[PDB]
């Protein structure tokens, strides 16, 4: 809370972290039946590209101003 | 699109009237007198409005 990094950062000072997004994860969804998927009696979680596919499908399938919640 | 003289119809009409078609040539078949009757043909293709969308998404 003491340093003034706007002109330059002190040489001893270490940056706390680099800012990155966590691993994208989403509940798995099947497209031919339009349901969430149950695995061993529980919801199955996928990650990264498949989760992005699920999100993209849901985003394309909805209308813009139709729903009050969005 | 195309519009043309109907050759087969003229040939059939001339055959029915009884004219000998073997001796005459194709130009003479096209330009033969038919007696108040005209035969034509045409080709068109009719457009339709868009009502479905098929998206192929890559990754």
């Amino acid at each position: 809370s003491t340093i003034f990094p706007f002109i330059g950062v002190p040489e001893d000072y270490i940056l706390p972290k680099t800012e990155e997004l966590p691993i994208f994860r989403e509940v798995a969804w099947d497209f031919e039946k339009d349901e969430p998927i149950l695995e061993k009696g529980d919801f199955k979680i996928i990650e990264k590209k498949e989760a992005l596919k699920v999100w993209i499908y849901k985003c394309i399938k909805t209308n813009r101003y139709e729903h009050e919640i969005y | 699109s195309t519009v043309e003289i109907d050759f087969e119809a003229q040939k059939s009409y001339l055959k029915s009237k009884g004219v000998d078609l073997s001796y005459m040539t194709l130009q003479e078949i096209k330009e033969a007198n038919t007696g108040s009757k005209v035969f034509l043909k045409a080709k068109i293709k009719v457009l339709d409005a868009m009502e479905d969308i098929d998206l192929s998404i890559e990754i």
